[PDB]
C-alpha cells in the first residue's frame, strides 16, 4: 500500500531495496537466506513467485509421538526426584506443546518452592498440569466420528 | 420460494457436520443427570433446574419417565422435545412385546430410538433433535446395563457416565473415584450425593433439588424404586456427617 | 414429499458434497487390512478407551453373514443404517438362490445404495468407506472396498481413516509375498502397521482374523500382547 | 451488587427516618438491583431443562 | 426492491407489485376496443403486420369462446389461448349440469376466479392478459365485461385496451350508444382504429371487426370483411 | 401447496431456538391475566377492555369451557386462541367416544401441548403465539396447568401472565397460602388483577370463570358487579 | 428491526411483532373508498358511497353491497379482487350450515368461519392473506339485530355502530359522540346519523346518486336495498 | 403483609397528626411517602382530593 503520509513511506522503501539487493544480480556468492512467518496469506506475492523463493515449507501439526521427548528433554535439567510419574501426564492430555510443557515444569518448580522442598513429587505435576493447562481447551466434537 | 430454507443437511465446507453440532453443544447446558452400577441394582440422580415456591409436583415423576415394566430413562433437553420421544419409545417397546409375548431386551431398544433421531437429520431438511437421555434396566442376556444417547443417533454402553456439561468435572471425579464390582445400594447411593454436591452449586444440597430413582431386581419383579422425601435428607445428614468426621484429621 | 436437489455441479466441474463427504472418512479412526491365499486379517486402530466402561457396545467390526466381515471409517451413525441394509439383502438373496452370497454381490450392493443415494434430492449422502473382506467358494479370499461416491475396486492392502497415506505408504514398501505365507506373520504385520500409525500402547489395537472355513474370532488381547513382543523381539535385532 | 443492596436499603429507611432495618428492606433491595434482560417468567428457563 | 419478486408478499406499504408489473405488459401491446350499440356489441382490434411476417389472417385475436359468446384479447398472446381454452371449458360444464346456456355475468366471474388465483401464490405468476367478454340474448340485451390481470372484472358500454387506451376512449364517450344500430356502428369502430396509430412506428396494420347481436340471431361471428368492405373505404374520409 | 415442508425453526449457534423466544414475547405484550388454585376450587381471572364505547361485550369471550368441568384462558393472541380452542374441542370428544367416560385436565395437556410442539417442528408454519391456563376439578382433587408456545405444561398453586406479570407473581408469592376457600380466592384474584388495571373496573372489564367439584361455572356480569363491592 | 425474513413472510420480529399483516390492514386504504354500519334498535344500516370515474362504466355492475342469504347481507372494503373472492367463501358456507343442520345460520357464526379461514392464510407462510374488510348485518331471533366485522388478522367482534374503509378515527370519533349521548334510535333516527356521519367526515354534502343503502328490519327480515328515488326521499327529509 | 389502598390511608392519617402535633419535616417526609404510593394507586377516585 502506498499513502501520502510520512508514516508508511520508510516501511515500503526499505522492502522495495531489500528485494533489488536480493536480486542484485551482480556478484552474491551463494547466500542462503530463511524467512519465516507464522501466517502466509498477507504476505508480499512477488517475493513468493519463483525467481525469488522456490521453497516453501509448512509445518503442519503434532501427535502424541513428539511430545514425550520434549517432557523428557525439558524434565532433564532438574532435581527430578524418584516419585514422579510422567506417562499419566503424558497420556491424560491430549493437546499441548511445548511452550505448555515448559510452563508445567516451571510451575511444576514453583510448587516444590512453595512448600520449602528441594525435590518436585509427582503432585506437584499433577496440580500443574491441572492448573496451566486450563487456559485455551475448547472446541471438540467427540463421540461422533470413530 | 426457496430462498427462505436453511440447507440443515449440507455437510460443512470444513468437512463435518454443521447443525448437528449446534444442538450437541447446546445440550450440556442446563440439566444434569447420572447413573452408577456395579453390582445388582443401577440408580438415576437427577436435578431440580428451577424449584420455585409455587409448584405442585403432583405427578411424583418429574424427569424419570418409567417407559416399560423393565426400564427406564432420564431425558435432558428441550422439554417438548422430551414428550415427543418418550411417547414414541414407549410404543415401540410393546409392539415388540405384541410380536414376541416377551420383554424387549435393553441394547434393541436403544438402536430402535438412535435410529429414529438419526433418519431425521439426513433427509427433510427438518430441525433434529435437542435430547440426549439415558437408560436402565434388565435383561435375560447381560442384566443390568446403562446407556448414553446422543442427538446424532450414537449411542453407548457405560458404568458412570452423564449428560451436563457441569458433569465434566464429574466424570474426572469417576476417574478417580469408581469401583469394580463392589456397588452396595449405600456405596453407589453414597457415592452419587458426593458427586452432585461439588458439581452443582446448591449450598449444602436441598433434598427438593435432587431427585433419584434405582431399580433393583427383587424376586421377578424387577421393581423400579422411586424414593420420596427423608431417605433423602438422612442420606445428606449421613454425608455431611462423613465429611465432618473425615475432615478431623486436617 | 421433500423436492429439492442438493447435490449439484460447479464450474470448474466437480461436485461439494462428496469431496465434503470424504472429509469425515479422513476425520476418522483407522482400519487396515490385508488378505492372504488361505485366511485374511483386519484390523483397527484408535480404541481411546474410557477403561471404565463398557466395550462390547463399541465394536466396529461386523459381520453380514458367515462369510463376509466389515470395517468402516467415518462417522458411526450412518454405517449403522448401512450396516442393517445390508444384513437383509445377502439374507433375501440366500432366499432365491441357495448359495451363499459372493462378496461381490454385497459390494454391488452397498455400492448401487449409495451411488443412488448421492443421485437423489433432499438427501444428505453417507459419510462412510467400508472394507468388506470375505473368502467365496472354491476358497477365494479376497477383499475390496467402498466410498463415499460409490465406487468400489479390489485391493490387496487398505487403508482409511486419519492418516491412511502415511499406512498406505508404509504399506507400500512391503511388498513381499513370504509376509503372505505365514498366518502369524501376517498378524504380526497388520500390528507391525497399525503401530505405525497409532500410538499403540497394546490396548488400542482390535485385530480379527477369517481362516475362510469359520466365523470370524477377535483375538485375545494375551496374544496381542503376545504378537507386540516378538514384534519388538525381531525388530531388536537391527544390530 | 452488595453495596447497591446496603444502598438501597440504607436509601429506604432514609425516607422513613428510621435508623431500622428490616428483612422486607433488603427484598425489596436485591429485586431493584436484579434487573436484567434475561428476564425470569418461569419459561426461558425451563423448556431447557 | 426486495419486496417485489413474489406474489406472497406485500409492500411496505401495502401493494403488490407483480401484479403491478404484470399490469404495464398488457398496456405495451396493440390496441382493441370494444362498444356496444342498443341491439348487439361491436369488437374491434388493431393487428400490426410488420413486413409479411405471417399470411393475411394468421393469430388472430377475436376468439370465440361459446355459441354467443366473444373475446377481444390483447397482452401476452400465449396466455390468451389459454384463458380461451379455460372459458371454454367452463361454458361447456355449465351446460353440463344445467342445460340452458351460459349467462355472461357467470362467465365473468367464473373467469376472473381464475385469473385471481393466480394472483396469491409464490409458485404462479399473474397472467399477463386483459380481455373483452361480449354477448347478446333476445332475454338479457347485449353485455360487456373487462377483465384486468389482478382479476377486477365489471360491466362498460365501451372500453379499450392497449397502448392507446386513454387517447380512444376519449372519443367513443362522444358517441351515442343507445340510438345507434350496430350496422353504424361498425363504420363508426373502423374510424377510431384509423384515428389513433399514426404509421410513424408500424406502416402495416390491419383492421379485424367481430360482430354479435341480433342481426346475428345470438351467434358470434367475423364480420363480413371482404364482403361489402365499408369500413375502410369510410375511415380513410378523414385525411383533414 | 408444492413439496417444501421445511421447517423454519433451526438451531442458532449459541444453541437455542430463535422463533419460539421471539413467540414468548408476543406473550408477555398481551392483555394480563391471573388464576389461583385454593383447595376446594379454581379460579381463573382474565382481564378484558374495550378500546372504544361501541364494542359489543356479549360477544367475544374469553374464558371458555371445554367439556363441562375444565375450563380455559390465555394471555397471548385473539385469533390464534381460537385455534386451538376448537382443536381441544374435539380432542376431548374422542376421549369421550372411546373411554366414555370425562377426560381428566392431565390427560387434556399431555394431548393439546404434543398439538403444539409438533406445530412447531413442522415446516411452513410458525409457531403459536398464546399460552394457556387449563384448570379443572377431576377426582376430587383440583387442577391448574400452564402452557406455552414452546409445548411445555407446568403445574402452578397460583401463577399469572400477560403485562406485569412478574409483579403478580411476587404479588401472589405474598398473598397466596397453604389453604383458602373459593370465595377467597375471588377475592385476591380481583386484588392481583386491580394491580396492573386502569381506572374503570366495572363488571365488564373483568371476566371470571371458576371450577366448582360441582362443575364449571362461568360468572354472569351481575354477580361480578356484586362481588367487586369492596374489592381487594 | 428486522431478522431473517420477517419483512417477507409471516414470521415473528424480534419485537414479538410480525409486519405482513399489518401491511394487509392499510392494503385496504389503496381502495380509496369508506363505508359506515349503524345498529338501531329494530334495524341495521349499511351506507357506502361509490365513485364513477367513467361516463362509459355502468351504474349496475359497481356496488358494494352483495347479498349472502336472504336474511345477510355485506359490504366489502379494501381491494376487489380480493373482496368477491371473500363473498363466495360467505355465500358457500352459509348454504352447507342448510344442508349439515337444517336451520338457517346466525350471522354470528358465519363470522368464526371467516375469520378461521383468514387465519390460515396469515398461519402458513406460502400464502397470501387476502387484505380487504369485512361488515355483516342481519337479524336474529331472540337477540334483535346485530352487526360485525371481519378482519385480515383474523378476528371479529359485536359492535353498535362501527364504519371502515380510509376514514375511521374520525368516522368512529364522531359515532362515539353520537353514542354515549343516550339518544332515541328508531329507523329514520338510525338512516340520517348514517348518512350524516358520512356527510360530516367526507365533507360532501353530495346528490342522491353515490351512496347506497342496504337496511334490514325486524318487520321485514329480508335484506333490501334501497331504491334511488327512496335514498333521496330520506335526504331531503333530514334536510330541513 | 399484602395491602398497598389502606396504606395509602394511614400515612395521610399520620401526616396530618405530626402537622396536628406540630412537625414539620417528618410530617413532610410521611406525605412524601403517600405520594409515592399513591402513585402506583390505579384508583384515588375520592382519596385524591383528601391526599391534596
Amino acid at each position: 500500500y502506498d499513502s501520502n503520509s510520512g508514516g508508511e513511506r520508510e516501511i515500503q522503501r526499505t522492502m522495495l531495496e531489500l528485494l533489488n539487493q536480493l536480486d542484485g544480480f551482480d556478484s552474491r556468492g551463494d547466500v542462503k537466506v530463511i524467512m519465516a512467518t507464522n501466517r502466509i496469506e498477507t504476505l508480499d506475492p512477488a517475493l513468493i513467485r519463483p525467481g525469488r523463493i522456490d521453497r516453501k515449507i509448512e509445518f503442519p501439526l503434532p501427535d502424541e509421538k513428539t511430545k514425550k521427548r520434549i517432557f523428557q528433554i525439558h524434565t532433564s535439567r532438574m532435581t527430578l526426584a524418584d516419585d514422579v510419574t510422567l506417562d499419566d501426564l503424558i497420556m491424560a492430555k491430549d493437546d499441548l506443546s511445548g511452550a505448555d510443557i515448559k510452563a508445567i515444569c516451571t510451575e511444576a518448580g514453583l510448587m516444590a518452592l512453595r512448600e520449602r522442598r528441594m525435590k518436585v513429587t509427582n503432585e506437584d505435576f499433577k496440580k500443574s498440569k491441572e492448573n496451566v493447562l486450563y487456559k485455551k481447551q475448547e472446541g471438540t466434537p467427540e463421540g461422533l466420528y470413530l | 420460494s426457496r430462498r427462505y430454507d436453511s440447507r440443515t443437511t449440507i455437510f460443512s465446507p470444513e468437512g463435518r457436520l454443521y447443525q448437528v453440532e449446534y444442538a450437541m453443544e447446546a445440550i450440556g447446558h442446563a440439566g444434569t443427570c447420572l447413573g452408577i452400577l456395579a453390582n445388582d441394582g443401577v440408580l438415576l440422580a437427577a436435578e431440580r433446574r428451577n424449584i420455585h415456591k409455587l409448584l405442585d409436583e403432583v405427578f411424583f415423576s418429574e424427569k424419570i419417565y418409567k417407559l416399560n415394566e423393565d426400564m427406564a430413562c432420564s431425558v435432558a433437553g428441550i422439554t417438548s422435545d422430551a414428550n415427543v420421544l418418550t411417547n414414541e419409545l414407549r410404543l415401540i417397546a410393546q409392539r415388540y412385546l405384541l410380536q414376541y409375548q416377551e420383554p424387549i431386551p435393553c441394547e434393541q431398544l436403544v438402536t430402535a430410538l438412535c435410529d429414529i433421531k438419526q433418519a431425521y437429520t439426513q433427509f427433510g431438511g427438518k430441525r433434529p433433535f435437542g435430547v440426549s437421555l439415558l437408560y436402565i434396566g434388565w435383561d435375560k442376556h447381560y442384566g443390568f446395563q446403562l446407556y448414553q444417547s446422543d442427538p446424532s443417533g450414537n449411542y453407548g454402553g457405560w458404568k458412570a457416565t452423564c449428560i451436563g456439561n457441569n458433569s465434566a468435572a464429574a466424570v474426572s471425579m469417576l476417574k478417580q473415584d469408581y469401583k469394580e464390582g463392589e456397588m452396595t445400594l449405600k456405596s453407589a447411593l453414597a457415592l452419587a450425593i458426593k458427586v452432585l454436591n461439588k458439581t452443582m452449586d446448591v449450598s449444602k444440597l436441598s433434598a427438593e433439588k435432587v431427585e433419584i430413582a434405582t431399580l433393583t431386581r427383587e424376586n421377578g419383579k424387577t421393581v423400579i424404586r422411586v424414593l420420596k422425601q427423608k431417605e433423602v435428607e438422612q442420606l445428606i445428614k449421613k454425608h455431611e456427617e462423613e465429611e465432618a468426621k473425615a475432615e478431623r484429621e486436617k | 414429499s421433500y423436492d429439492r436437489a442438493i447435490t449439484v455441479f460447479s464450474p470448474d466441474g466437480h461436485l461439494f458434497q462428496v469431496e465434503y463427504a470424504q472429509e469425515a472418512v479422513k476425520k476418522g479412526s483407522t482400519a487396515v487390512g490385508v488378505r492372504g491365499r488361505d485366511i485374511v486379517v483386519l484390523g483397527v486402530e484408535k480404541k481411546s478407551v474410557a477403561k471404565l466402561q463398557d466395550e462390547r457396545t463399541v465394536r466396529k467390526i461386523c459381520a453380514l453373514d458367515d462369510n463376509v466381515c466389515m470395517a468402516f471409517a467415518g462417522l458411526t451413525a450412518d454405517a449403522r443404517i448401512v450396516i442393517n441394509r445390508a444384513r437383509v439383502e445377502c439374507q433375501s438373496h440366500r432366499l432365491t438362490v441357495e448359495d451363499p452370497v459372493t462378496v461381490e454381490y454385497i459390494t454391488r450392493y452397498i455400492a448401487s445404495l449409495k451411488q443412488r443415494y448421492t443421485q437423489s434430492n433432499g438427501r444428505r449422502p453417507f459419510g462412510i468407506s467400508a472394507l468388506i473382506v470375505g473368502f467365496d467358494f472354491d476358497g477365494t479370499p479376497r477383499l475390496y472396498q467402498t466410498d463415499p461416491s460409490g465406487t468400489y475396486h479390489a485391493w490387496k492392502a487398505n487403508a482409511i481413516g486419519r492418516g491412511a497415506k502415511s499406512v498406505r505408504e508404509f504399506l507400500e514398501k512391503n511388498y513381499t509375498d513370504e509376509a503372505i505365507e505365514t498366518d502369524d506373520l501376517t498378524i504380526k504385520l497388520v500390528i507391525k502397521a497399525l503401530l505405525e500409525v497409532v500410538q499403540s500402547g497394546g490396548k488400542n489395537i482390535e485385530l480379527a482374523v477369517m481362516r475362510r472355513d469359520q466365523s470370524l474370532k477377535i483375538l485375545n488381547p494375551e496374544e496381542i500382547e503376545k504378537y507386540v513382543a516378538e514384534i519388538e523381539k525381531e525388530k531388536e535385532e537391527n544390530e | 451488587e452488595v453495596k447497591g443492596v446496603c444502598t438501597e436499603a440504607g436509601m429506604y429507611a432514609l425516607r422513613e427516618r428510621r435508623v431500622h432495618v428490616t428483612q422486607e428492606d433488603f427484598e425489596m433491595a436485591v429485586a431493584k438491583v436484579m434487573q436484567k434482560d434475561s428476564e425470569k417468567n418461569m419459561s426461558i428457563k425451563k423448556l431447557w431443562k | 426492491t426486495g419486496y417485489d419478486l413474489s406474489a406472497s408478499t406485500f409492500s411496505p406499504d401495502g401493494r403488490v407489485f407483480q401484479v403491478e408489473y404484470a399490469m404495464k405488459a398488457v398496456e405495451n401491446s396493440s390496441t382493441a376496443i370494444g362498444i356496444r350499440c342498443k341491439d348487439g356489441v361491436v369488437f374491434g382490434v388493431e393487428k400490426l403486420v410488420l413486413s409479411k411476417l405471417y399470411e393475411e389472417g394468421s393469430n388472430k385475436r377475436l376468439f370465440n369462446v361459446d355459441r354467443h359468446v366473444g373475446m377481444a384479447v390483447a397482452g401476452l398472446l400465449a396466455d390468451a389461448r389459454s384463458l380461451a381454452d379455460i372459458a371454454r371449458e367452463e361454458a361447456s360444464n355449465f351446460r353440463s349440469n344445467f342445460g340452458y346456456n351460459i349467462p355472461l355475468k357467470h362467465l365473468a366471474d367464473r373467469v376472473a376466479m381464475y385469473v385471481h388465483a393466480y394472483t396469491l401464490y409464490s409458485a404462479v405468476r399473474p397472467f399477463g392478459c386483459s380481455f373483452m367478454l361480449g354477448s347478446y340474448s333476445v332475454n338479457d340485451g347485449a353485455q360487456l365485461y373487462m377483465i384486468d390481470p389482478s382479476g377486477v372484472s365489471y360491466g362498460y358500454w365501451g372500453c379499450a385496451i392497449g397502448k392507446a387506451r386513454q387517447a380512444a376512449k376519449t372519443e367513443i364517450e362522444k358517441l351515442q350508444m343507445k340510438e345507434m344500430t350496430c350496422r353504424d356502428i361498425v363504420k363508426e369502430v373502423a374510424k377510431i382504429i384509423y384515428i389513433v396509430h399514426d404509421e410513424v412506428k408500424d406502416k402495416a396494420f390491419e383492421l379485424e371487426l367481430s360482430w354479435v347481436g341480433e342481426l346475428t340471431n345470438g351467434r358470434h361471428e367475423i364480420v363480413p370483411k371482404d364482403i361489402r368492405e365499408e369500413a375502410e373505404k369510410y375511415a380513410k374520409e378523414s385525411l383533414k | 401447496e408444492r413439496g417444501y415442508s421445511f421447517s423454519l425453526t433451526t438451531f442458532s449457534p449459541s444453541g437455542k431456538l430463535v422463533q419460539i423466544e421471539y413467540a414468548l414475547a408476543a406473550v408477555a405484550g398481551g392483555a394480563p391475566s391471573v388464576g389461583i388454585k385454593a383447595a376446594n376450587g379454581v379460579v381463573l381471572a382474565t382481564e378484558k377492555k374495550q378500546k372504544s364505547i361501541l364494542y359489543d361485550e356479549r360477544s367475544v369471550h374469553k374464558v371458555e369451557p371445554i367439556t363441562k368441568h375444565i375450563g380455559l384462558v390465555y394471555s397471548g393472541m385473539g385469533p390464534d386462541y381460537r385455534v386451538l380452542v376448537h382443536r381441544a374441542r374435539k380432542l376431548a370428544q374422542q376421549y369421550y367416544l372411546v373411554y366414555q367416560e370425562p377426560i381428566p385436565t392431565a390427560q387434556l395437556v399431555q394431548r393439546v401441548a404434543s398439538v403444539m410442539q409438533e406445530y412447531t417442528q413442522s415446516g411452513g408454519v410458525r409457531p403459536f403465539g398464546v399460552s394457556l391456563l387449563i384448570c379443572g376439578w377431576n377426582e376430587g382433587r383440583p387442577y391448574l396447568f400452564q402452557s406455552d408456545p414452546s409445548g411445555a405444561y407446568f403445574a402452578w398453586k397460583a401463577t399469572a401472565m400477560g403485562k406485569n406479570y412478574v409483579n403478580g407473581k411476587t404479588f401472589l408469592e405474598k398473598r397466596y397460602n397453604e389453604d383458602l376457600e373459593l370465595e377467597d380466592a375471588i377475592h385476591t384474584a380481583i386484588l392481583t388483577l386491580k394491580e396492573s388495571f386502569e381506572g374503570q373496573m366495572t363488571e365488564d372489564n373483568i371476566e371470571v370463570g371458576i371450577c366448582n367439584e360441582a362443575g364449571f361455572r362461568r360468572l354472569t356480569p351481575t354477580e361480578v358487579k356484586d362481588y367487586l363491592a369492596a374489592i381487594a | 428491526s428486522s431478522a431473517g425474513f420477517d419483512r417477507h413472510i409471516t414470521i415473528f420480529s424480534p419485537e414479538g411483532r410480525l409486519y405482513q399483516v399489518e401491511y394487509a390492514f392499510k392494503a385496504i386504504n389503496q381502495g380509496g373508498l369508506t363505508s359506515v354500519a349503524v345498529r338501531g334498535k329494530d334495524c341495521a344500516v349499511i351506507v357506502t358511497q361509490k365513485k364513477v370515474p367513467d361516463k362509459l362504466l355502468d351504474s349496475s355492475t359497481v356496488t358494494h353491497l352483495f347479498k349472502i342469504t336472504e336474511n345477510i347481507g355485506c359490504v366489502m372494503t379494501g381491494m376487489t379482487a380480493d373482496s368477491r373472492s371473500q363473498v363466495q367463501r360467505a355465500r358457500y358456507e352459509a348454504a352447507n350450515w342448510k344442508y349439515k343442520y337444517g336451520y338457517e345460520i346466525p350471522v354470528d357464526m358465519l363470522c368464526k368461519r371467516i375469520a378461521d379461514i383468514s387465519q390460515v392464510y396469515t398461519q402458513n407462510a406460502e400464502m397470501r392473506p387476502l387484505g380487504c374488510c369485512m361488515i355483516l348485518i342481519g337479524i336474529d331471533e331472540e337477540q334483535g339485530p346485530q352487526v360485525y366485522k371481519c378482519d385480515p388478522a383474523g378476528y371479529y367482534c359485536g359492535f353498535k355502530a362501527t364504519a371502515a374503509g380510509v376514514k375511521q378515527t374520525e368516522s368512529t370519533s364522531f359515532l362515539e359522540k353520537k353514542v354515549k349521548k343516550k339518544f332515541d334510535w328508531t329507523f329514520e333516527q338510525t338512516v340520517e346519523t348514517a348518512i350524516t356521519c358520512l356527510s360530516t367526515v367526507l365533507s360532501i354534502d353530495f346528490k342522491p346518486s353515490e351512496i347506497e343503502v342496504g337496511v334490514v328490519t325486524v318487520e321485514n327480515p329480508k335484506f333490501r336495498i334501497l331504491t334511488e328515488a327512496e335514498i333521496d326521499a330520506h335526504l331531503v327529509a333530514l334536510a330541513e | 403483609m399484602d395491602d398497598k389502598a389502606l396504606l395509602v390511608e394511614v400515612q395521610l392519617l399520620e401526616s396530618k397528626t405530626y402537622h396536628a402535633l406540630s412537625n414539620l419535616p417528618k410530617a413532610r417526609a410521611a406525605l412524601t411517602s403517600a405520594r409515592t404510593t399513591a402513585n402506583a394507586i390505579y384508583c384515588p377516585p375520592k382519596l385524591q382530593a383528601t391526599l391534596d
